[PDB]
């Protein structure tokens, strides 16, 4: 019965790590947004009929 | 002599028609670059186009 009242604090533990990953998903769905952002802003700064401005 | 300059008239015509074919600061027709070249695939692929001087 001690080794089976143990299993709380895995449990917990494992809650923890899950909410933890889960934040971690949220910046990266975030900073994949902003990356596919920056993949069309220097795409449509890469050609050379630019003026400087726009550039 | 009126022939003469009815004909340098057309000329100077022709030089300003000529330089003020611009749009947005670049011009294809004024020879002021080589080519010009246009965006045509995401992986950064051109679509050439050749500069010609009028």
């Amino acid at each position: 019965s001690a080794t089976a009242a143990s299993m709380n604090a895995v449990k917990d533990s494992l809650q923890r790590g899950q909410s933890t990953i889960d934040v971690a998903l949220a910046a990266g769905d975030t900073i994949t947004d902003l990356l596919g952002k920056m993949k069309e802003k220097a795409l449509a700064a890469s050609d050379t009929s630019l003026n400087t401005a726009s550039f | 002599n009126a022939l003469k300059s009815d004909f340098d008239s057309l000329r100077d015509q022709i030089e300003k028609a000529a330089t003020n074919a611009k749009f947005n600061g670049v011009s294809i027709a004024d020879g002021s670059t080589t080519k010009l070249t246009f965006l045509a695939n995401s992986d950064g692929s051109g679509f050439t186009v050749n500069a010609k001087t009028i």
